[PDB]
């Protein structure tokens, strides 16, 4: 949106009920995890990518 | 009688001796493992073969 014509709330509100994607947030999808219950219970776990 | 480095007079009790300080710190590491809920203490004493 141009902030100059409209806020975020005007501009959200002509579609409130729309989704975007985001490939900046992923959802990693291992075997691991689905079957070692270890890793079902991970809390802010430093790793790299 | 097959030793000949005995410097002390508490060499030859019953119990043993500590000569170093000895320094153990526990800390708990989390993800692999297998325990049950609770609280749990470690104690440490040396013993010659």
């Amino acid at each position: 949106y141009n902030p100059s014509t409209t806020n975020a709330k005007d501009f959200v509100d002509g579609s409130p009920s729309e989704f975007l994607v985001d490939e900046n947030i992923v959802t990693m999808h291992s075997p691991d995890v689905e079957f070692d219950d270890r890793l079902q219970n991970i809390t802010n776990g430093k790793f790299k990518l | 009688i097959t030793k000949d480095d005995y410097n002390n007079a508490d060499d030859f009790d019953f119990v043993g001796t500590i000569h170093t300080s000895s320094k153990i710190e526990v800390s708990k590491v989390n993800g692999s493992g297998a325990f049950g809920q609770g609280v749990i203490q470690y104690a440490f004493t040396y013993y010659n073969k």
